[PDB]
């Protein structure tokens, strides 16, 4: 599932919708989500 | 399945804060060519 794991990143940065696939271990889950928050807190703070 | 309409809509709606949902394609290339339509997006 290499793949899919780094179609993840892309896609939740990028605000795109290709590739389907998200974590299924619990203990890989709460990094992840915690990468989406980074996502907002760059690309908002360059518009401003 | 995928003519040469239901493309506009999905890079249409893609451009203007994707929220419909739409037929994703297949091919490798063409999903690194939505990427990038999606960054330009962004930009825009």
């Amino acid at each position: 599932t290499l793949s899919s794991a780094m179609w993840f990143s892309w896609g939740v940065l990028l605000n795109s919708g290709i590739g389907e696939g998200a974590p299924r271990s619990f203990s890989a889950r709460i990094l992840g989500m915690v990468w989406a928050g980074f996502a907002m807190i760059i690309v908002a703070s360059y518009t401003a | 399945s995928f003519t040469i309409g239901k493309a506009i809509w999905l890079l249409w709606g893609l451009v203007f804060n994707n929220s419909v949902p739409v037929q994703n394609p297949k091919g490798t290339t063409s999903k690194i060519m939505v990427s990038v339509w999606a960054f330009f997006a962004v930009i825009f």
